[PDB]
Parts: structure tokens; C-alpha cells; sequence
């Protein structure tokens, strides 16, 4: 599915997100998942209060994520057709 | 001498294949510049053997 | 499904977990799960007061987990 | 072997839908899916603690649907058959 | 199924979420979980606004969907003409008779 | 000028302007509708597909979509901008003979040799109504209101039907034989009609008696469906004949212009919506644009 591949493509860039917790996190993204796990660095948190903090490394659970906010160049990225028997989108030379 | 025409014929000297126009390809061209300009997605290398 | 998460790099290192109900825990990462159930040893609470109680070996549930941090680089 | 299959027959009628959110939605049904995701036509939806606002093409994330209040003219015995 | 959902693609949408917040923008990509991707997004928390950009929502978070606006955006046959002339027929009467 | 443009391979039947007055369409036995300009008189698209011969064109009142009435039951639909197919309105079990359109380009009426009138929506691909008479029908006209539909058959009896009632409200009388083309004025107040008796009569829409029987335009053995039109003012009446002559009337009961030019039988005469021009078609494979200064 495409909504997951877009995420994997923003690895490296800086990302903003929102959790069920209520707080938003901002930082460089290192790894993601099909679950919607994340692995980030140099995070700058900002809760409901406005309280800023620093977190060196973080892992997440996707279940806990509400929504992400992604860089602007990631709208020209390709959105593929996928297929019935494939996990990752990718381009497809073969039959279909 | 005879060989040399007199009215020169037009002659397009071509060495190698090239496409008159860009060939259309899946990923859009701006997104290729996006990568090339924006980030560390880019790599480079030499294929050898 | 069942993407076994990338927690190999945290094994046998200290952590600063956060869980549901704004409760959080420190511990050495022993083992992990498909569903992100965790095994922590030398578990210490961080109460809302700040009173730190030593517990020992502990198994935190996957569902609960919000996040997982590293104290030292 | 599902009660969901009966809702695929339901198409066309108007219903006031209640959600977990606590809203209320008058509108005609166009299509119903196996995962409960319904799409509506000519809708008048009202939010919990706000004035009613008309929407043309509403669609709902099935998960949120509490119950359909069906019209009184619809025969149940005929629809419960495959 | 998901036949209806492809029809919505590239329309400006109004998406209410479980929090109450409402996101707005075009729809680029769509999922089986109802993960939506949205372009040039704007929340309306309520007399309020914010600019985000590209937003990827989960399925858990989404409540309802609604279109704001519509989707944004034999050479020459044989025939030839001529000038005038308008010849007079000597005979009258129909075509087949004589 | 006059402009006698050539192009079709075989007998051409129908040729009409847009409602705007910027094109022709034409097409008969060729199985090819050929679009044209008015003001550098050149061809455009070869609308190809109809597997029966064409019997009637009509522009959509948007000036984009075109509708045919082939001899193989189809009624096709064409995007005049691009030139692609849209649909095949499959219905009748015989040869279609006439078409008519409304203001709202959405509704169409067709007329078979199955003795069946049928109203069509441009959205369903099926019949909305089916009015079965008895003897194969031939000519039809729908009013500007989108209410009254006029049917012309073999009895000489132009029947009138509404879309609400669907009852034999009225029947025009005094036409001995065959109807080849009905035509409602730009008012909605009077018909025209070509009979095989050569009496090119006008009728009333609302009391419902005759007005003026015109006489002098012969049909014969050919058995083509000849046409009639109302001019943009509704002053002049333009009836073609199998005598190779375009008999234009004065609408007061006076023959003014009788211009020959064709070498074969004439079919469907027309008028331009504003400037005084006459489209005249004929088996001959030719077409004229007769003017008045």
C-alpha cells in the first residue's frame, strides 16, 4: 500500500507527528515499518502544555500514532499500481 | 576533382543514438531533481569488471 | 504481518520506556516480541512523585508501550 | 454467513445514523461494503454540540457506526434471505 | 471492493477525525485501512487555522469523509469544397419516372 | 457564393448546422459522418463506427455531442471535440428512421420499423418509454417545452402524445398519405410535414386545425424520406423534392425561391440559425449553401 511507502521514502528527512498521547514530536527519521513503528534522533517534543524537551533515541508504536507531517517534495514521488500478490509497490515490468 | 559535388548536399553527421525528446518514465522528472537537489538519497558509482 | 521489529540494537542496554497511564520504567533490554512485548531486568519505577523503587526482572506488555528511549548515546 | 450481507441490500433508503462520536446523520445510502464503510448522498449531518450542516457526499469509517435507524416500510423477512 | 474510494481520488476533501479536528486538501493515496494521504493540508480546530503540508493519517483517527470541490485540472476528412454553379434541367418531373 | 462541396462516397441523407451556426454535419449511406466549418469550409472528423447507414443527425444543444440513428438499431453518440465514441443506445429490433432532442441534450426520441416510438436518456443506455402503435413509424418531432412529442406514420395521421399522460390526445387529419419529416417552429406553435401526396402542410400545436397547405414538391418511386425546415425567423419554409429543386415557400402561401442545382433527388433542406443560408442535401453526394444577399 502507498500510504506506507511514502513514509519509508521520508526516512532521512525531518518529520513531525502527533500521538494519542497528545504531544507532537519532530526529528530526523531513521527507520520505519509496515506497522508504523519509527526510529528518530534529535527529537524536539512539544506537549499540550508547551513543554519542550530533548530525546536522543526513540522507538514508537504505530497504534499510538494519530498522523504524520511530511516534507513537500514527497508529493512528486511515484505512486505505483501494486498488484494482487505483492507486498511492496515498486515499478513492474512483468505481466501485472 | 569529379567526386566533389558542386552543390553540397545537406548531411546530418550523427555519431550515436540520441532521442529527439525525453522518453517518458514512471517517476516524474521534477522528483528526480528533488532527490538530486534536496537530499542524501543520491549515490554514485562505477560499474566495472 | 508480524514484522519482527528492529530492537536488535537495543539488546543488553539501558532504556527509558513510557507506557499507558503516564507511567515509565528504566531497565536492561533482554528480549522482545512480534507484538512488542518486552523483557526488562533491573527494573526501576519512576513514580509521579519521583520516588524510584527497585523491582527486578519484568515483562511489559506490547499494547501498552508508547515509546522506548536511550539514556546514554 | 454474515449480517453485513443484508446491509448491501439496504441501498437507496434514508437513515438517521448514530456514531460512537455522538453525531446524527440524515441521508440516502448509495453503497455499503463488507467492512461497513457506507457512502451517502444528499446528507444533513449534525455534530455533538453544534448546528446541523448539509453535506452532499458523506462517507463514514464503518468502525464508528453505532446503529442504523431503518425506515418503517422495509420488509425484513425478504432481505434476511440470501 | 474500494470502487467508490478510487472515485474520490484527487478531490479536495473535508475529513473529520476522532479528536474533532478537521483536515482539508486533495487526496493522493488511499489504503485498505483507510490511511489517507492529503496534499497542502489545513486543520480547523474549533476562528482557527494552521498550515502543515503533506499529512498521512491513520485509519483509527478518521471518522468521516466529504468532498469540498471537484477534481482539479479525425484531423481532416476527405471532403473538399468548391465554388458555385447551379445548372438548369431541361426536364421536369421526378427522378425515376421519365 | 454558393459552395457545392463534395466528399461522400454514396447517397448522403442528413446535413445540419450546430445550434450556434458554426458547423455542418453530414452523413448518409457512407457510414461516415463528416463535420465541416461554415466560414474555411473544410472537413474535420470522420466519425467512424456505425455499422448501419445513418438516417438522422442532431447536434446536442451544447454544440459538442452528436447523435446518429443507424439502420442497424444503434443510436450512437460522439464527442465532436475529440471524435470518440461514448455509447451505443441498443434498443429497437429494426431500422431507425428519425431522431429529436430537447433543451435540457438529455432526452432523445427515435422511431423504428418495429412500429415503436422510444424516449431515451443520455445517461441510462436504455429506454425510458416505449409507445407501440401498429404500422412502422417514420418521422418524429419534440417540442421546445419538453412535453409534446409528434409522431408521423403510414396512415397519414400525425398523432400527438405527452410525457405525463401517454394518451392519444389528438390526431392531425386531412393528410392522405405518408409522412417523411415533422418540424416544430422556433416558437413551439406549429408543425411542418411532407406527405407522399406532395402537400407540404402546416398544422397548429395548441385548437389544432391546418393553416396552409402548400402544393408543389413531388415524391415518387425513390421512397426517400424528404425533409422540411422552419427558417430562423419562421417566415420561410424550406422543402426539398425528388424533382431536384429546393422549393422555398413564403409561409403566406407563395413560392418565392425555386433553385435547382442537384442532379438527383433532394432529401433534407435546412436553414442557418441567423444569416440566411440554405443547406440542401441530395443523393448525388453533394451539398449547397444557397444564400440571399
Amino acid at each position: 500500500s502507498l500510504c506506507i511507502k511514502l513514509l519509508h521514502e521520508t526516512q532521512g528527512h525531518i518529520v513531525t507527528m502527533e500521538l494519542e498521547n497528545g504531544s507532537t514530536y519532530r526529528g530526523k527519521l531513521i527507520e520505519a515499518e509496515d506497522n508504523m513503528n519509527c526510529q528518530m534522533r534529535d527529537i524536539s517534543v512539544t506537549a499540550r502544555d508547551g513543554r519542550v524537551s530533548h530525546l536522543d533515541q526513540v522507538y514508537i508504536r504505530g497504534s499510538h500514532i494519530r498522523f504524520l507531517i511530511v516534507p513537500d517534495m514527497l508529493r512528486n514521488a511515484p505512486m505505483f499500481k501494486v498488484g494482487p500478490g505483492r507486498s511492496v509497490p515498486l515499478p513492474t515490468r512483468g505481466r501485472r | 576533382p569529379l567526386s566533389q559535388p558542386i552543390i553540397e548536399p545537406i548531411r546530418h553527421k550523427r555519431i550515436a543514438i540520441e532521442t529527439t525528446n525525453v522518453p517518458d518514465t514512471v517517476y516524474k522528472k521534477e522528483f528526480l531533481f528533488g532527490l538530486l537537489t534536496g537530499t542524501d538519497d543520491v549515490r554514485s558509482f562505477i560499474v566495472a569488471g | 504481518k508480524a514484522g519482527a521489529p528492529d530492537l536488535k540494537k537495543y539488546l543488553d542496554r539501558q532504556v527509558f520506556v513510557q507506557l499507558n497511564g503516564s507511567r515509565k520504567v528504566y531497565g536492561v533490554l533482554r528480549g522482545y516480541d512480534i507484538f512488542l512485548n518486552i523483557v526488562l531486568e533491573d527494573s526501576i519505577e519512576e513514580k509521579v512523585d519521583g520516588e524510584k523503587v527497585k523491582i527486578g526482572s519484568v515483562a511489559i506488555r506490547g499494547n501498552s508501550v508508547i515509546m522506548i528511549e536511550t539514556l546514554d548515546k | 454467513m454474515k449480517l453485513v450481507r443484508f446491509l448491501m441490500k439496504l441501498t437507496n433508503e434514508t437513515v438517521s445514523i448514530e456514531l460512537k462520536n455522538g453525531t446524527i446523520v440524515h441521508g440516502t445510502i448509495t453503497s455499503v461494503d463488507m467492512q461497513m464503510n457506507t457512502h451517502l448522498k444528499a446528507v444533513k449531518m449534525t455534530v455533538k454540540g453544534r448546528e446541523p450542516v448539509p453535506v452532499e457526499t458523506l462517507s463514514i469509517r464503518g468502525n464508528n457506526i453505532r446503529y442504523y435507524i431503518l425506515p418503517d416500510s422495509l420488509p425484513l423477512d425478504t432481505l434476511l434471505i440470501d | 471492493g474500494t470502487t467508490k474510494m478510487v472515485s474520490l481520488l484527487n478531490h479536495s476533501l473535508n475529513v473529520t477525525t476522532k479528536d474533532g479536528r478537521t483536515f482539508v486538501g486533495q487526496l493522493l493515496a488511499f489504503d485498505g485501512f483507510m490511511n489517507l494521504v492529503l496534499s497542502d493540508c489545513q486543520e480547523y480546530r474549533h476562528e482557527e487555522k494552521r498550515m502543515l503540508g503533506l499529512v498521512i493519517l491513520r485509519g483509527e483517527f478518521i471518522v468521516s469523509l466529504s468532498v469540498q470541490g471537484p477534481p482539479p485540472m479525425l484531423l481532416s476528412g476527405p471532403g473538399v469544397a468548391r465554388p458555385a454553379g447551379r445548372g438548369i434541367p431541361l426536364g421536369q418531373a421526378p427522378v425515376g419516372l421519365a | 457564393p454558393n459552395l457545392q462541396m463534395f466528399g461522400h462516397t454514396a447517397e448522403v441523407l442528413v446535413a445540419r448546422f450546430d445550434p450556434s451556426g458554426s458547423y455542418f454535419a453530414s452523413g448518409g449511406m457512407d457510414r461516415q459522418i463528416l463535420l465541416w466549418n461554415v466560414f474555411d469550409v473544410k472537413n474535420y472528423g470522420v466519425l467512424n463506427g456505425c455499422k448501419g447507414a445513418i438516417t438522422d443527425l442532431q447536434w446536442s444543444r451544447d454544440s459538442r455531442v452528436v447523435y446518429c440513428s443507424s439502420s442497424d438499431t444503434h443510436l450512437m453518440s460522439w464527442d465532436a471535440v475529440s471524435g470518440q465514441k461514448i455509447r451505443k443506445h441498443k434498443g429497437h429490433a429494426g431500422v431507425v428512421n428519425a431522431l429529436d432532442v430537447l433543451k435540457v441534450s438529455e432526452l432523445l426520441t427515435s422511431v423504428s420499423d418495429d412500429c415503436t416510438m422510444k424516449v431515451w436518456d443520455s445517461r441510462s443506455k436504455d429506454c425510458i418509454k416505449t409507445i407501440e402503435e401498429k404500422y412502422p413509424l417514420t418521422a418524429v418531432a419534440i417540442a421546445q417545452q419538453g412535453t409534446q412529442v409528434f409522431i408521423g406514420g403510414i396512415d397519414g395521421a400525425i398523432k400527438i402524445w405527452d410525457l405525463r399522460n401517454n394518451h392519444c390526445s389528438h390526431v392531425l387529419k386531412g393528410h392522405k398519405d405518408i409522412i417523411t419529416s415533422l418540424a416544430i417552429s422556433k416558437d413551439g406553435s406549429s408543425l411542418l410535414s411532407n406527405s407522399m401526396d406532395n402537400t407540404v402542410r402546416i398544422f397548429d400545436v395548441k385548437a389544432q386545425r391546418q393553416l396552409q397547405i402548400f402544393e408543389g414538391a413531388i415524391h415518387g418511386q425513390e421512397h426517400n424520406l424528404l425533409g422540411v425546415a422552419w427558417s430562423r425567423n419562421s417566415r420561410f419554409v424550406g422543402a426539398g423534392s425528388s424533382d431536384k429543386n429546393v422549393y422555398v415557400w413564403s409561409a403566406t402561401g407563395d413560392l418565392r425561391y425555386v433553385l435547382p442545382g442537384h442532379e438527383g433527388s433532394v432529401n433534407h433542406v435546412d436553414f442557418h440559425p441567423h444569416q440566411d443560408i440554405i443547406l440542401s442535401c441530395s443523393s448525388d453526394r453533394t451539398i449547397f449553401l444557397g444564400e440571399l444577399n
